[PDB]
RNA sequence: UAAGCCCAAUUAGUGAUUGCCCAUUAUUCCUUUGGUAAGGGCGGAAACAAAGGAGAAAGUGUAGCCCUUCCGAUGUAGAUGUGGCCUGGAGGUUAGGACGAAGCUUAUGGCGUGAGCCUAAGAUGGACCGGCCUCUAGUGCAGAUCUUGGUUGGCGUA
RNA sequence: UGCAAGGCCGGAAAGAAAAGAAUUAGAGGCACCAAGUGGGCCUUCUUCGGUAAGCGGAGCAGGCGAUGCGGAAUGAACCGC
RNA sequence: UGAAAUGAGCGGAGUAUUUGAGCUGCGCACGGCGGCCGCACGCACUGGUUUCUUCUCCGUGAUGCUCCAUGUUGGCGAUGGAAAUGGGGUGCCCCCACCCGUCUUGAAACACGGACCAAGGAGUCAAACAGACGCGCAAGGGAGGAGAUAUGCCAGUACUUCUCUCGUACUGAAAGGGAGAUGCAAAAUGCAUCUGUGGUGUGCACACGUCAAAUCCGUUUGAUUUGCCCAACACC
């Protein structure tokens, strides 16, 4: 199946948005956490520092949540749920999720292939 | 940048949506939604601002007050017309003072089970607000009505109640307590009955 | 519960909403009612005048009960007749019996205009329900 | 230690930060009480006089109203 | 008794057809052509509803909820075309008599399974001769009875 | 600075006049990589196969008043290390 | 096919469609009319000033001009550091922002507010030129509480309802006049919002006497204009 | 700067725009330049006189 | 023969009134988000299968019903909101797992402004466990001369 | 039948002309419940004490504090924004 | 890239209308000297003329509620140790760029806590009162304790209420009193009636008209009169 076509997506920013001086420090993980300290650089927003997320960095509403491919994941666990996918089959893909084993997953590829769903994470040919 | 000096002082906090969670204040509030953007009428616009407000401020009202203001009303009224249907966007209670009332057509959101027995044993009839818009789809020939609130326990301690000319009640278990220095001339002082404003 | 309280959304703002400069001490003005008129003098007299001194005579040994003494008015007098009783009743004809005692009121008030003519049993009536209830039809009964 | 003790600095910003609220109308919270008294009890007695004139009028505006 | 209108109240965030998974809310309610979680697409919801299914071969059956005995389940639901090689128009027709406002829907419905049965004939096939390419030296026969 | 516009200063352009005249157009950087990557016409003409390339951009607007001119490169900015190298300035699109 | 409701709505916006095309020919025929006329007195007063001038000066007379009527007023300088009265003058002129501008009426009231502010603006006599320029590039109205750009004379006609302002040129003509609805076209506009002036400023610091930019500079405030417009 | 837009606005500026360029007619300048200056100076000498 | 000081210009006694360079400002375009927001549409329009597609919910809030329009958007202390994120248990409802659950590893990509979610691969593991609605709490760490355990440069040094 | 006060019954009201003859990013009112603050400091004019102070104390107003960005090489507060 | 070409620009028709520039008519304005002059091209007659200068007049609703899909020429790409695009990683370049947390008017500070990592680590529970918001019932609401019997699996759920509580009344230190309206009248407990806002001003909806605007001619959207005025506020 092909996907419904969009516009061009422009993802506005494509760096993460990372803990300040987390490099520094092994135990700091690189999730956001908005900087509270009273003389922060970055906090203050001092022109060389890291930049703070916010809402002007938002997303496109036509494009957002779109994968590369031009479908939007939806997560499916049985045959029975591509039924739900078999319509809007253009616009939504199906991703099986990881604990699906490996024989539950052959029926599904099966039967996704049959009804021309796009799988995400299928088999390549 | 633009100058806006306290432009937040002009800002206004109205409900826009209801925090009750009654599925058939809901469908009220969708029925009357629809009526209010599709029609002229400023019944149905009232009935709607006032539907999403909290309990709080859809005061009760009493079966009396109702049958007084239609009274006021039906004077100075042809009497080739009909009584108007007497609309509340709340509760109609029963009153004991008042055994004697004429047949009256009320829409209300509730009636108390003595209010409706009422009601209906005086000759009128109790209606439901999917009936009114059934029969006065724009609130044509209808009397809105709010009960009271000004007698709240809440309205009556509100303020300090030690400022001149104040007469709230204060927040207090026992009575007996806080009758001394500050409420009678002969224990220091006593505060003010009145005062011009 | 826990989930919607402050705390929650306290969680990474270090000062859980009591400041920097004034910290969240333990007893900042004393405790309970301390200084009332040290120091607490403005808010005891603005919202709670009276609260110091003495007034009156003692009643050592109180007991609530000779003193019981329910009141209710002639306007109000319907809540204590049988529906069907209200209607049977008139003036001049035969009237509906309250008893007010077993009702649990002890004295006949007299706010407003009486609803249903009636003969009511009242260990205490005021001069103005007396009258009143007897110009509407009715009367009072002493009783104990 | 020694330390400031007045400045009016900032206060008449704060005060115009809701703005000075004008006055009252007079037509409003306009209470005779402790004006000169007897002029208070002669213009008593033409209210009460007036109150009961008001109710008179609107019985004959019921009557008439009736008779249509 | 109760409106769609006060049902559709009560289940639209809880219900066990609605699938919200991701930030998507689907359903796999039986009568919905769509899988969109609106009061519209709801069949088991609605007083009267009709949903376009596939059949045995390339048929397509059409089911029907008249509303004349929704309060009884066995015979709320009733088959009513189980034809093959009907025009999309026809099931869109057999679907408007209930329900004109599913019309677009049902009728894409229709060239939708049309399109799908094709393409599992012919994908069965290719698999088919794949297989008989291929060994297979394990073979699971049901018992027969 | 603003990595988005080039500045280029070209021989014998020494005056906001000539600047002008080279507005609009096409400016390539040739350097040079390691390895041999793909070409326009690798396949055509398999002579062109070089660690040679290219960056290409186009003249937007006169700099100053002494023949700088202002240049956009395609999609990306040029690389730093063509500070002070050579720039080719092209006489197309052409007006004359 | 289409029931009685859908043929009902079809028979009543083919209608309006009808009704729509007659108002908007009978509207662009208004404005032609009222453009030509304006036009014809614009001539012939300046017309009338070269005669007159003329005449006082054969003589060895003077021709004193009319006092300017209107004047045009843009903000120069940004919101900081402004004292509470020049502040609440500024709104009051609407200028809330740098290179905001507007129309103001040049009587004793309006000139001692824009002297109280003087270091904060630029202002002068605007030519029909800077009016016409102001108002058909840069001209917006306030519909409904939104900034709304004059794309049309129906929407100025809508806005105003009144049968004096119908059309560009009649704003145009009250604003440049002064006319008896001046007050009532620039209130409907919103306050006009400009670029910074191409070519630069002198000194936005000091007076125009002096070599600067926020004085009163009488009628070279167009040339200043039309760099900003 | 727009046609389409001016003209929308402004029905009458196409004749504007013709009596401009009639204004700016080499012809026609020179001859009203001369016929002006004649003319004024009539006027200011029967004036003065 | 300033690249200094005072004065004055803008390509110069030619023929008119913008030399040039830099902002988180101004104007404008695009996208986001929030309104004291402002308007439309929502009674399926008629027909239409494979060898123009799909959607269209009467709606505070979501992947926001959908479309159009305007305006605002920084912020310490602080307040408030969020079909906002996350963790251990409970009532429900739906799933998954020896064809490999939890845990753990990552130049492992995708999605989200973000809290985070999800997939892939383990040449990891060996048995449980995910989603959604509601309920509940000993529920989120970088620092407290913080507590306990382990490690560590100094150092093959004194 | 004059004065004062409260009403009732009517009339007239450029709804405020003209003479520079206002303007408004001009909905007014009314409440309820709470937080943090209650060490300030700088500048402009006006200043009091002090020889003076980057000193001490006040008035008005803008600021920093709580705020970066552009500029004065550098600077919490200056210029611009 | 024509999946609404709204146009002086597209498609049709006509070779004209009319707007300036000219030089001209009658007054009227306008300037001197006090009606005689002039008049610079002012106003009205949309005057006359046209000597020269312009182009002017019609046309397309959505039976589209929304979104997405349509040109031209090369290069590369023909199913692979692939071509592209995006993401990820490392180095380099030119510009940017003081150490976090904290107290403080002010911290990059020669101010204090700061070797690393793991796990642990701080607004809780209870009671009284208030305000907001949710829910039930309402002049009444509600228990609690405890019994009863389904009940002998089941610390739950179902049922009961004699009472108890706080509200329908609050005043006085207490003894003790205790609140409707209208009408007539003026009795130191006055009579009668009772379907009724105690009165006045300001005040939603609705009902009678009345305007102005816009209208697809159905309507609707602002105001206003009069009546009643709900809630509320202010004087009595
Ligand atoms: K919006
Ligand atoms: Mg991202
Ligand atoms: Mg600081
Ligand atoms: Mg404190
Ligand atoms: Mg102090
Ligand atoms: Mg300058
Ligand atoms: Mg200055
Ligand atoms: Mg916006
Ligand atoms: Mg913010
Ligand atoms: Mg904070
Ligand atoms: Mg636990
Ligand atoms: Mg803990
Ligand atoms: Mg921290
Ligand atoms: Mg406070
Ligand atoms: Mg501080
Ligand atoms: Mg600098
Ligand atoms: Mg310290
Ligand atoms: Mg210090
Ligand atoms: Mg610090
Ligand atoms: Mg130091
Ligand atoms: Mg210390
Ligand atoms: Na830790």
């Amino acid at each position: 199946v092909k996907p419904t076509v969009s516009k061009a997506i422009v993802k506005k920013r494509t760096k993460r948005f990372t803990r300040h001086r987390y490099e520094l420090f092994p135990q700091l993980s690189s999730s956001w956490r908005k900087p509270r300290g009273e003389d922060s650089p970055v906090r203050r927003r001092y022109k060389g520092q890291k930049a703070m997320p916010n809402k002007g960095y938002g997303s496109d509403r036509a494009t957002k949540y779109i994968t590369p491919s031009g479908f939007r994941n939806f997560p499916i666990n049985n045959v029975e749920d591509l039924y739900m996918l078999v319509m809007q089959n253009r616009k939504y893909a199906g991703v099986i999720s990881h604990t699906v084993g490996a024989r539950k997953r052959k029926a599904i590829v099966r039967k996704a292939m049959e009804l021309d769903v796009r799988l995400a994470n299928g088999n390549a040919k | 940048g633009v100058d806006l000096t306290g432009i937040s002082k002009k800002s206004r906090v109205i409900r826009h949506h209801t925090y009750s969670t009654n599925p058939y204040i809901k469908l009220l509030i969708k029925l009357y939604k629809f009526l209010a953007k599709r029609t002229s009428s400023g019944f149905n616009k009232v009935v709607y601002q006032r539907l999403i407000k909290s309990r709080s401020n859809r005061a009760p009202i009493s079966l009396s007050r109702i049958a007084v203001v239609m009274k006021r009303k039906a004077v100075f009224t042809a009497k080739s017309k009909a009584a108007p249907i007497a609309v509340v966007v709340g509760d109609v209670l029963d009153d004991v003072r008042m055994a004697r009332i004429p047949a009256m057509r009320v829409c209300a959101l509730r009636f108390s089970k003595s209010a409706r027995q009422s009601i209906v044993a005086a000759g009128g009839e109790c209606l439901t607000f999917d009936q009114l818009a059934m029969i006065a789809p724009t609130g044509k020939n209808t009397y809105l009505l709010r009960g009271r609130k000004s007698g709240r326990e809440s309205v009556r301690h509100f303020g300090a109640s030690g400022v001149p000319g104040s007469h709230s009640k204060p927040y207090a278990t026992n009575r007996g307590k806080e009758t001394k220095r500050g409420r009678r001339t002969g224990r220091s002082y006593k505060r003010k009955a009145f005062r011009h404003v | 519960p826990t989930r919607f309280k402050k705390c929650r959304h306290q969680r990474g703002s270090t000062f859980c909403g009591y400041g920097r400069v004034g910290k969240h001490r333990k007893h900042e003005s004393g405790r309970g009612n301390a200084g009332g008129m040290h120091h607490h003098r403005i808010n005891f007299d603005k919202y709670h005048p009276g609260y110091f001194g003495k007034l009156g005579m003692d009643h050592y040994h109180r007991k609530k009960n000779p003193m019981w003494k329910p009141t209710i008015n002639l306007n109000n007098l319907s809540r204590l007749i049988a529906a069907e009783e209200a209607a049977k009743a008139a003036k001049g004809g035969t009237l509906p019996v309250v008893d007010l005692q077993s009702s649990g009121y002890a004295k006949l008030l007299g706010n407003g205009h009486i609803q249903v003519p009636c003969i009511v049993k009242a260990r205490y009536v005021s001069k103005l329900a007396d009258k009143k209830i007897r110009k509407a039809g009715g009367a009072v009964v002493l009783q104990a | 230690a020694k330390s400031k003790n007045h400045t009016n600095h900032n206060q008449s910003s704060k005060n115009h930060r809701n703005g000075i609220k004008g006055p009252v109308p007079l037509h409003l919270h306009n209470s005779k009480r402790g004006s000169w008294l007897p002029a208070l009890v002669n213009a008593r007695r033409v209210r009460k006089h007036n109150q009961k004139a008001a109710l008179k009028k609107r019985r004959e505006r019921i009557a008439a109203f009736a008779a249509k | 008794s109760h409106s769609v209108d006060l049902q559709w109240v009560l289940v639209r965030q809880n219900s066990r057809f609605l699938q919200k998974r991701g930030g998507i809310r689907m359903s796999n309610d039986p009568f919905n052509n769509n899988g969109n979680w609106t009061k519209r697409h709801c069949g088991f919801l609605n007083e009267k509803a009709a949903v376009v299914k596939p059949a045995k071969g390339g048929a397509i059956c059409v089911t029907v909820k008249d509303g004349s005995s929704n309060n009884k389940p066995r015979q709320t639901y009733k088959k009513t075309v189980h034809a093959a090689g009907v025009r999309a128009s026809d099931v869109s027709r057999a679907v408007a008599a209930v329900r004109p406002d599913l019309a677009d829907v049902s009728f894409r419905r229709a060239r939708r399974m049309a399109c799908i049965a094709s393409r599992t004939a012919k994908v069965a096939a290719a698999r088919k001769a794949r297989s008989e390419k291929i060994k297979f030296s394990r073979k699971s026969a049901r018992a027969k009875r | 600075q603003t990595k988005q516009t080039a500045l280029v200063r070209v021989e014998n352009v020494n005056t906001r006049e000539d600047a002008t005249w080279y507005v609009g157009k096409r400016v390539c950087y040739v350097y040079h990589g390691k390895k041999v990557k793909r070409c326009v016409r690798w396949s055509k003409a398999p002579a062109r196969r070089s660690t040679t390339r290219a960056l290409w951009g186009r003249v937007t607007r006169p700099h100053g008043n002494a023949g700088m001119m202002r240049v956009k490169f395609n999609g990306a900015s040029v690389p730093a290390s063509a500070i002070g190298r050579r720039i080719r300035v092209y006489l197309y699109p052409s007006q004359i | 096919k289409r029931a009685a409701f859908k043929q009902q709505q079809t028979e009543s916006f083919k209608k309006a469609v009808v009704a729509r095309k007659a108002a908007k020919a009978a509207l662009k025929k208004t404005a032609y009319l009222r453009a030509r006329k304006y036009s014809r007195e614009y001539r012939g007063a300046e017309k009338k000033l070269v005669t007159l001038r003329r005449q006082a000066a054969s003589h060895g007379n003077y021709y004193l001009e009319a006092k300017p009527k209107v004047a045009v007023v843009t903000r120069i300088r940004g919101i900081a550091k402004v004292n509470p009265k020049q502040r609440k003058i500024l709104q009051l002129l609407r200028l809330r922002q740098i290179f905001n501008t507007v129309f103001v009426k040049m009587n004793k009231p309006m000139e001692n507010m824009l002297r109280a502010v003087e270091p904060y603006i630029a202002y002068g006599y605007p030519s029909l030129a800077t009016v016409r320029a102001m108002v058909y590039k840069r001209g917006y109205l306030k519909i409904n509480g939104q900034r709304v750009k004059i794309t049309d004379n129906q929407m100025i006609k809508d806005k105003y309802n009144n049968v004096d302002i119908v059309c560009a040129e009649d704003m145009v003509n009250q604003i440049y006049t002064c006319g008896k609805h001046f007050r009532t076209v620039t209130h409907g506009m919103w306050p006009f919002k400009l670029a910074p002036p191409a070519g630069g400023m002198r000194q936005k610091r000091r007076h125009f006497v002096e070599g600067g930019d926020y004085g009163n500079r009488d009628t070279l405030i167009n040339r200043f204009l039309a760099r900003m417009i | 700067k727009n046609r389409r837009l001016r003209l929308r606005l402004n029905p009458y500026v196409k004749r504007e725009t013709a009596a401009a360029k009639g204004m700016r007619n080499v012809a026609n300048r020179d001859a009203r330049r001369k016929a002006k200056l004649a003319r004024v100076t009539k006027a200011k000498k029967a004036a003065t006189k």
